[PDB]
């Protein structure tokens, strides 16, 4: 791998910045780009740059020095728009793009008023079972991975509903045995304190 | 080296 | 002294009788170095110059490639601007392009060229701000527009200002020998009667690097550009150039007219009496 | 389409002097389109091997090109350039003068 | 006004299979490249061509051809599938360096041994709680899909005929319900909250699709279970004053 991207997983606060770098082992390169891969989609162009220098479009700030072969990405004022996998290119001594590994950019959201609770939901008619929903928890709580090997808790994923401007965390455990309720699931994590129940 | 970048015309 | 690389593009289009034909020749100064040929069969970057064959087969492999490019550009172009004018489908036509950097002694930067053409007529032409561009015609605009549009100033810029100038510094020092060197022209005179009343006398050069030189006749100190025969600067095969001039001269008069040899790798210029 | 009338010189790499080798050099130059047939002639006959320049252009858009064979002078032989190109009603003719 | 597109989209093949993916672009761009995404190498080029007719291999060839019949389409051919050539695989056209390359959508392959793991999946979907709407004033709605493999699945949620991008929210990866095993199935989970008077409207219809993609006609089903083909399976539920 000629083009070495760092870091690998970033996780930056929402408002924040966030600083990527990539570099080249040929010297043979004359050109250098960033493209944004959002999760499932295709890679599109964001930044360009080949002369030595800076170059500002928005909250977008690149940086490029030809002797050491760095180029350096920098996203000022981050909003969970942004969060996607970025990848380096670079010219080839033909020219074609070497590309990178790429770099995860997690931007956790800004949880105004957290209101965490767990609730048991039903089946629509009885084709299943019961589940457990962990939601309206703040960034900071972490959802741990099930434990119980007969029940699965799903990752952690924040909603919006636009109209209102209101953004929601949300997780769900589900278990096919009856013994299985809310108060005692979603222990293996650290759910907060004013978590209500039912 | 060649160098001639081609768009189309 | 201030350095410089060309390469020009040439491609015929052949319709019904084939393809288009692309020739691609490249020029350190005055001195061909590449040559490709796209109705040969080598269908390869082949070298013209000894100071270029030290380069490796990657070298031959990535300029190959490099240059085929460009006759597929240059395929689809040659339809495009058929359309644009309106020309009938069963004509042949010439794209010709010129592209380069020039250094200057230190080694540096001091411009760069990129210039299009059709049918032996300018076409569009990077400006000398390797930023914008020029159109000739209504339908040079309609490629301005696109190429304005994808960038293409910014594209040949980057080569221009960056990969052009390495690799003209690295072919200047693969060539000290043959291209930093000057070779002063070997300059005599001659004298064929025309009558037994009037006499042609020719000042020549011969074997003379670079092309630039300038010859001048004079009668006591005056120019007689007027009454004098200037012939083109022309090759002669061995990377060398020649270059003759003539006057014509009264019968007992010959010992009034100089020839006047100018020429960089001459210290001080020659005068040249018969 | 501005089509423009090749410009021929006829010449020799070296002073022509006889019974020693030397090359003979047809440069037709100022020329468009590229299209053109020149022939090296040997007392009105064609010569077989010439080779041949590569294609290339002037300033002004205009193709020049360089043919050349190796041959020795004599002081008998006539050598001329055929030169046909579409600017030329008839193939054009320039006999080798020596000295010119 | 770029214009890359790829065909099929979604598929699934045995190993020892042709797969041919075709990519069509509309922007007069003479370069056209066909790249494979995995993780940890990012993208890399398989092969590329410089213009109709020329096909030029790249750094990962092997196992693959290609063919460029016009400017417009340029086709991976995957003569004898291995399972090692499941990827995302995107075509990307340009114009010698080349402002940008445009991508295109990316086609998900996956090359499985044999047909008989290939599940559609079942869907449900669970109501909201009353505690949630007594103390939130608001009503989430979860969908699940489960025993689905392979993995290519696509979740979406309708109201009332509808597609509803908010409010909305679907698992980045689905879960293994046994992971020690190979082969193992799948479930995905999604999230749909709306406000708690909207969930109170019985006119108000909600519905979970989740688009399988599997089997094609033109593969050869030999088991007695249905073909699981690929299809559409869908859960729903009504609003309720309750």
């Amino acid at each position: 791998q000629k083009v070495q991207q760092s870091p690998e997983s970033l996780i930056v606060p929402e408002g924040g910045m966030a600083s990527l770098n990539c570099t080249s082992s040929d010297r043979n390169v004359d050109y250098f780009w960033w493209y944004r891969q959002h999760s499932g989609k295709s890679p599109k162009m964001l930044m360009s740059i080949f002369s030595n220098g800076e170059k500002e479009e928005g909250r977008f700030t690149v940086h490029l020095n030809k002797a050491s072969l760095h180029t350096s990405l920098h996203i000022r004022d981050s909003q969970p728009s942004d969060s996607a996998l970025y990848l380096c290119a670079a010219r080839d001594s033909n020219y074609q793009l070497i590309w990178g590994s790429g770099t995860k950019l997690i931007i956790k959201p800004d949880i105004q008023n957290p209101d965490p609770a767990v609730y048991q939901l039903r089946d629509s008619k009885s084709s299943d079972k019961s589940v457990c929903l962990f939601t309206d928890f703040d960034s900071q709580t972490n959802v741990s991975q099930s434990k119980d090997s007969d029940v699965y808790i799903t990752d952690k994923c924040v909603l919006d509903m636009r109209s209102m401007d209101f953004k929601s965390n949300s997780a769900v455990a589900w278990s096919n045995k009856s013994d299985f309720a809310c108060a005692n699931a979603f222990n293996n994590s650290i759910i907060p304190e004013d978590t209500f129940f039912p | 080296v060649v160098g001639a970048v081609g768009v189309g015309k | 002294g201030s350095h410089s690389m060309r390469y020009f593009y040439t491609s015929v289009s052949r319709p019904g009788r084939g393809e288009p034909r692309f020739i691609a020749v490249g020029y350190v100064d005055d001195t061909q170095f590449v040559r490709f040929d796209s109705d040969a069969a080598s269908q390869r970057m082949e070298p013209r110059a000894p100071w270029i064959e030290q380069e490796g087969p990657e070298y031959w492999d990535q300029e190959t490639r490099n240059v085929k490019a460009q006759s597929q550009t240059d395929r689809v172009d040659l339809g495009t601007l058929r359309g644009y004018y309106n020309q009938s489908e069963d004509g042949s036509h010439t794209i010709q392009i010129m592209y380069g950097c020039d250094v200057g002694p230190d080694g540096r930067f001091l411009r760069g060229y990129r210039q299009d053409a059709y049918d032996g007529k300018d076409y569009i032409a990077l400006n000398e701000d390797l930023r914008s561009w020029t159109a000739a015609d209504m339908a040079a605009q309609i490629t301005k527009r696109k190429w304005e549009a994808a960038h293409a100033a910014e594209q040949q810029r980057a080569y221009l200002e960056g990969r052009c100038v390495e690799w003209l510094r690295r072919y200047l020092e693969n060539g000290k020998e043959t291209l930093q060197r000057t070779d002063p022209p070997k300059t005599h005179m001659t004298h064929h009667p025309i009558s037994d009343h009037e006499a042609t006398l020719r000042c020549w050069a011969l074997g003379f690097y670079p092309a630039e030189i300038t010859l001048t006749w004079q009668r006591d100190g005056e120019d007689q550009t007027q009454d004098t025969e200037l012939v083109e600067t022309r090759p002669a095969g061995d990377g060398t150039f020649q270059k003759w001039a003539a006057v014509v001269v009264p019968s007992g008069e010959e010992q009034r007219y100089t020839c006047h040899v100018q020429h960089e790798g001459l210290p001080k210029p020659l005068t040249l009496r018969w | 389409m501005i089509q423009r009338t090749p410009k021929i010189q006829v010449y020799s790499r070296h002073p022509a002097e006889n019974g020693k080798s030397n090359f003979l050099n047809c440069y037709v130059s100022g020329f468009h389109p590229s299209d053109i047939e020149v022939d090296l002639l040997k007392n009105g006959e064609r010569i077989e091997k010439v080779e041949h320049s590569d294609l290339s252009f002037s300033k002004d858009w205009s193709f020049y090109l360089l043919y050349y064979t190796e041959f020795t002078p004599t002081e008998k032989d006539e050598y001329a350039c055929r030169v046909n190109h579409v600017t030329l009603s008839q193939p054009k003719i320039v006999k080798w003068d020596r000295d010119m | 006004e770029a214009a890359v597109t790829q065909s099929p989209r979604n598929k699934v093949a045995v190993t020892g299979g042709k797969v041919t993916l075709s990519c069509n672009q509309t922007n007069n761009h003479n370069n056209m490249y066909w790249y494979r995404q995995d993780t940890g190498h990012g993208l890399r080029l398989i092969h590329y061509s410089y213009g109709a007719g020329s096909t030029e291999k790249g750094d990962i060839p092997d196992g693959y051809k290609a063919s460029r019949p016009s400017q417009e389409n340029f086709s991976l051919i995957l003569e004898l599938a291995t399972p090692s050539q499941t990827s995302v695989y995107f075509c990307a056209s340009g114009d010698f360096g080349g402002y940008e390359q445009y991508f295109g959508p990316g086609t998900r392959l996956t090359v499985l041994e044999d047909l008989k793991n290939v599940f559609p999946p079942e869907v449900a979907v669970f109501e909201p709680s009353e505690a949630e709407i007594s103390h939130t004033q608001k009503a989430t709605l979860v969908c699940l899909a489960t025993g689905f493999y392979p993995d290519h699945v696509e979740l979406s949620w309708w109201v009332n005929g509808k597609e509803v991008h908010s409010g909305v929210c679907t698992d980045p990866q689905p879960l293994k319900e046994q992971p020690a095993l190979n082969d193992s199935r799948y479930a995905l989970s999604s999230r749909l909250r709306v406000s708690a008077t909207f969930w109170q409207n019985p006119r108000n219809h909600f519905r979970c699709q989740v688009q399988f993609y599997g089997l094609s006609e033109n593969d050869e089903w030999t088991q007695d279970r249905a073909k699981p083909v690929t299809q559409i399976v869908s859960a729903e539920a009504w609003g309720r004053a309750d």
